[PDB]
DNA sequence: ATCGAGAATCCCGGTGCCGAGGCCGCTCAATTGGTCGTAGACAGCTCTAGCACCGCTTAAACGCACGTACGCGCTGTCCCCCGCGTTTTAACCGCCAAGGGGATTACTCCCTAGTCTCCAGGCTCGAGCTCAATTGGTCGTAGACAGCTCTAGCACCGCTTAAACGCACGTACGCGCTGTCCCCCGCGTTTTAACCGCCAAGGGGATTACTCCCTAGTCTCCAGGCACGTGTCAGATATATACATCCGAT
DNA sequence: ATCGGATGTATATATCTGACACGTGCCTGGAGACTAGGGAGTAATCCCCTTGGCGGTTAAAACGCGGGGGACAGCGCGTACGTGCGTTTAAGCGGTGCTAGAGCTGTCTACGACCAATTGAGCTCGAGCCTGGAGACTAGGGAGTAATCCCCTTGGCGGTTAAAACGCGGGGGACAGCGCGTACGTGCGTTTAAGCGGTGCTAGAGCTGTCTACGACCAATTGAGCGGCCTCGGCACCGGGATTCTCGAT
């Protein structure tokens, strides 16, 4: 039975390493990272069949983030996303 | 050496990355789309727990719990949007008396 | 002492939107949910946090109601809640 | 069993909603709506069970029936 | 209108003229300034015909005008 | 300039006005009064011209001066 | 002894001009002033200075009025001040 | 009631005097108060309204002043 | 001169455009309006015309369900005039605020 | 410039009629226009984000029915 | 051809094509596209049903979309099934509230 | 230029419920998109199911439960008891 | 202070805490409250001097409102000011027309 | 129970120009209502000023414009030196 | 019109006291000393709208007698009505109380947070395991370019339906009153849910064989889409038809 | 509420015309047999473990009854705003024509994701602690509800300066009438604003790009208003001087 509960954690240890979390909060947390998941994938997923493509690449992730985030979210959003590939890639 | 260490993140890139293709998503998966999303999550991770933590901070609380959860969530114009339809367990509501029932 | 109508209830919203538990009794709500089961599939047993989820969907979907339904009060200019609120706001919602 | 949700419990829900002031004829309203909503989830939630046949209704049945229904609920997973 | 437009325009400027120099106008604001100037006096008139009626007179002289422009605070 | 205004241009206001006779001497001084009343009226406009830094007197300051009058 | 019209009467505008006092009597005014407000509002009180202000206003404008209306008078002509007076001066004023 | 009658006959005479005039006709008096009465209503309803926007019972001097300033009969002293 | 009471023309309005199905909008302005709104986003942006016939349909059906809500929040407050509170509350009421 | 004002009185009103609202404020009309644009600004922006993933520079019928899919206005019939 | 062979008008074999190529599931039965085929099919048949009715209660026999909209609305179930459609030329339903007629 | 639709489906149904009816083109192209609505509806649904049930297989069984879940009442019955009729024939 | 950075006796500070909680605009400049404040102050200075003045003219030593009133309507650019103005207890100039005396 | 008034600064200024000349509590309530009067009336037209102008700020020039809208002649005349005069002085 | 002679009256000389005014304590709070970004603001550059500055022209407004009747003005009086003394009646007022509720403060109560004490809940170190990182070959998906004809965009214009603006105005919304149900608060009695413990077994989850159902590859010939021509139903047009509404009267 | 006339909507309708959906023909691609391979859905089967069950206790909440104040729903009235219409503009629109950018379709080809092992590696569970946290109790506080006490009303007992009225006579208001100065409608001469046009052009408004002035936020401070305590030109006042007016006068 797989989980985000560690990764959520560490994510936590760095935004505040002396604060933790209780086990509703971080079962709401996996449901949370589990549903924004499910969005964006299934948005890209619909972007890559409108397009006749059989790949889901960042650039369908991007778009798909740009439809499903508001605003300051999406910009922050798209922002992380091309620093994390940009820093993987090298 | 992980791919989420090359890329930065606390997210699981290869765990994201195998869930793509188990998900019925689409025949083939792209190197770089899980890291991007697993950016994204990581991302509105950090800033939900963010906002929580200063929540659960503000109640003298070291341990975020549901509560902080649905007061950072509704707090927020636009993390409220993106959750619009959302039930957090034992969140509760928001403070909100309409001015009007107040004496 | 007695209070006036109203600063009794007032106190009472700060108090239940302050805190987080759970407001109907757990046992007639399992009641509730084991006839209204028993309707749809013959034999059925519930997990506890089948139960729970159940709950917590049922208080959420009324808590929001009601909130909908004060704003309707307000709209004719009373403070006082009615059917009729109930049945517009469901109306909008499209219930 | 739809008297076991008695006028106190509406009220106190009413309360968390924000409401102060609360008609007599609410309370058999309210329960005919709580009972609308209840038979719509669960018999959706119900019908994943008998997909799976299975005879227990899990928690991830009301929690997939809720998001079916556009009401999606966190912290059941 | 009742004043010719292109003399009440060069009075316009030759009376600005005398607060700052090289102004030029807009034509609605000659337009606007006239519309004004022809209200002002038709009125200002009508007071120095009820003047005029209150002194059991027919005509209009500069007297009245004097009356009704103390008694407007002019 | 102010002789511009024409002794029957003064004589059609009045007549607007009601006026059904009119002393010779009524000219003069109505054409005084016009002097006066556009020298308020201008001095407003044209004061505020210049707190916008324009050179073209426009319609808007002269309502604007009407209305503060 | 007996003194011509008018005399008196001259008398008499200088010494009001030359003074301040009030002109009206204060509680009478003050029963019409409260008489008023009550056909607007019911069991109306009034601060003390809020009548003398009324009073002090009602006088000021009166007296403008009845400069104006002599105004207007000496323009017929005659020197005693008649109806006709008061509304011509009105009517310039804009309150007709 | 009928109060406007205790703005007398002399009372008026007197305001006239102060404004300079010398001879009063018989019908100047209940005109007179006429007017006044139209003055007063005037001043006395803009006051209420202040008053009733600011949910006092109590008329006070600015609630005077500012109906005075803005009927355009700005009055100095009371402020 | 004949002269219909205030409501008895509005109501044959109201008969006439439920009966029918013609599109509501000039077609040009609203046409302007979506290229402007467009062009704020992206410039030099082209449309197919079906794709602002499309628009069109939406924002016309949009706007005539929010109007009978709004309707519908009027006739609960015992008015016959819908209000800016009313299109607020039915808004608020469906979640777009 | 200014296109909202296309958006004229007589049009809001027969959307009202439509709407079967019988009569209407005078603050209606700016307000719907704002609610209008509001509206249009979400699905265009919607529509135009398609309309840029695929590397085209026309907006067709197909992006704007995606983004009322999307939106929760599912539209039948520019497929 | 499987249409016939399960009695539909609708196209199984094609239902069935979508069905692989539409990214659902990695393996589909060989009866699923039947079974989906002939619920389309009769979804379909019942809104072409009440539309003719209701177009023959306009003595029109053509059906244009007023007549679409009149059948989904003017039945419950339908018109739940489509509660967030937006027939297109389909106007509404004639509807006065009766607190606003004289 | 090849673009697929089921304009003739629609209308070989229309001539079996209405035989002396026709049909706009307007409305044909609605049909067209009810139709492919209601096909992702109960196709997204079914892939759901088994995904749900950790089944790799769209059966039947999904299709008539996402049926149930989808339609209301009594469109949810007869679609069902259409389904199950239909496929019966097929087997045999 | 800044009423002594600007030579002046009007507050300077209380002039512009009154124009931030006026609600006339959303920002004041530096220059404002102090432009304000010297232009009220010669305003004042202009009244008191003709009221000092009237009271000596009367052989009084302290200003009442007879002295302002007449300060006031005996100079024209005052009395054009405060043309629509009631000074309490004021009164008014003596003034008798010529066609009333005897 | 604070009241605020001019009545310290008034005062100062009647011992600048009349050294052995006082002044009663009614002329002090004039000249305070003078004082707030004319306040208004300038503050007022400078905002309406900077409004005509699409300009959120009240500076020395919407001051001074105001002035010279409001006051007469050689009033204006000397109202604008004295706040030039300070301003500058104030500025150094 | 102005000379005087007598008189009620307003102003000056000098005074009691006197209450409003000038002067001092204070605290405290509005006033002010530094500081930071932040957006509002200043400054430059365009360029073209629209402002300006003038060359005919011409036709209607402006100007010079003109004489001529109308209204301004100027007295002449009659009668009215209004100033002035005088008195008497009385409501204004001096000054004091009185209740007259109304009033911001003080007695009283539970509420919300403070402080402190022993625990249910997760933190931390130690091993089995399905899953994650590598890289080669590969087979195919997508990136990129050439060309086109499809279609979206730009411009002129008749005319006309629609849009914009003004006049009543009466049906409407909003606000004050009030009779009255009806729901909030409080408290006493009764269930009935919470808690705790113990058991049962029926159903969920892991294990292993297998076989039937699904997929892979591939040819075809037939259903389905692209045109295509067309004849019937929809759009239109003036008839004329009866159905709705407005304005008197029972 | 009913009943007629008078206009004023839609509805039914015969006639005409034209656009487009349907039967037809043609093309091509894909659905269906067809066989074999393999892979997951069935079927036990076995275990264990999770919530029905019961039982007993307990103690906290739901009921019910009552009291009583407070919102609801007419009811009526004020005023004022959207409507209906009329009249006058304004741009839509359908047409028609040009015209060029991009969706699409096809070709070509380096890029890259999928399996396939292959290692090993991070997660995840177990056992063993433990240390912030829930809450248990309690103490100051924030609150109303009265509640004794000052701020604006209302007699009252006269005291008393002033209004009401007489009346009395004398000074204007207005009507008559007349005399004459003067605007004004006519007529004819004039002369210049409107209009058009043609050309030259300074700056209004907009776009852009930086730049600094202040709204706050702390954080420390002295000027002044409340309050109270000496103090003096002024208000009332008496005595007296000098006046403004009214006869008396031609």
């Amino acid at each position: 039975k797989e989980s985000y509960s560690i990764y959520v954690y560490k994510v936590l240890k760095q935004v505040h390493p002396d604060t933790g979390i209780s086990s509703k909060a971080m079962g709401i947390m996996n449901s949370f990272v589990n549903d924004i998941f499910e969005r964006i994938a299934g948005e890209a997923s619909r972007l890559a069949h409108y397009n006749k493509r059989s790949t889901i690449t960042s650039r369908e992730i991007q778009t798909a983030v740009r439809l499903l985030l508001p605003g300051e979210l999406a910009k922050h959003a798209v922002s992380e996303g091309t620093k994390a590939v940009t820093k993987y890639t090298s | 050496k992980t791919r989420s260490s090359r890329a930065g993140l606390q997210f699981p890139v290869g765990r994201v990355h195998r869930l793509l293709r188990k998900g019925n998503y689409s025949e083939r998966v792209g190197a770089g789309a899980p890291v991007y999303l697993a950016a994204v999550l990581e991302y509105l991770t950090a800033e939900i727990l963010e906002l929580a933590g200063n929540a659960a901070r503000d109640n003298k609380k070291t341990r975020i719990i549901p509560r902080h959860l649905q007061l950072a969530i509704r707090n927020d114009e636009e993390l409220n949007k993106l959750l619009g339809r959302v039930t957090i367990a034992q969140g509760g509501v928001l403070p909100n008396i309409q001015a009007v029932l107040l004496p | 002492h007695r209070y006036r109508p109203g600063t009794v209830a007032l106190r009472e919203i700060r108090r239940y939107q302050k805190s987080t538990e759970l407001l109907i009794r757990k046992l007639p709500f399992q009641r509730l949910v084991r006839e209204i089961a028993q309707d749809f599939k013959t034999d059925l047993r519930f997990q506890s946090s089948a139960v729970m989820a159940l709950q917590e969907a049922c208080e959420a979907y009324l808590v929001g109601l009601f909130e909908d339904t004060n704003l309707c009060a307000i709209h004719a200019k009373r403070v006082t809640i009615m059917p009729k609120d109930i049945q517009l706001a469901r109306r909008i919602r499209g219930e | 069993n739809i008297q076991g949700i008695t006028k106190p419990a509406i009220r106190r829900l009413a309360r968390r909603g924000g409401v102060k002031r609360i008609s007599g004829l609410i309370y058999e309203e309210t329960r005919g709506v709580l009972k609308v909503f209840l038979e719509n989830v669960i018999r959706d939630a119900v019908t994943y069970t008998e997909h799976a046949k299975r005879k227990t209704v899990t928690a991830m049945d009301v929690v997939y029936a809720l998001k079916r229904q556009g009401r999606t609920l966190y912290g059941f997973g | 209108l009742l004043i010719r437009k292109l003399p009440f325009q060069r009075l316009v400027r030759e009376i600005a003229q005398d607060f700052k120099t090289d102004l030029r106008f807009q034509s609605s604001a000659v337009m606007a300034l006239q519309e004004a100037c022809e209200a002002y006096l038709v009125g200002l008139f009508e007071d120095t015909n009820l003047c005029a009626i209150h002194a059991k007179r027919v005509t209009i002289m500069p007297k009245d005008i004097q009356l009704a422009r103390r008694i407007r605070g002019e």
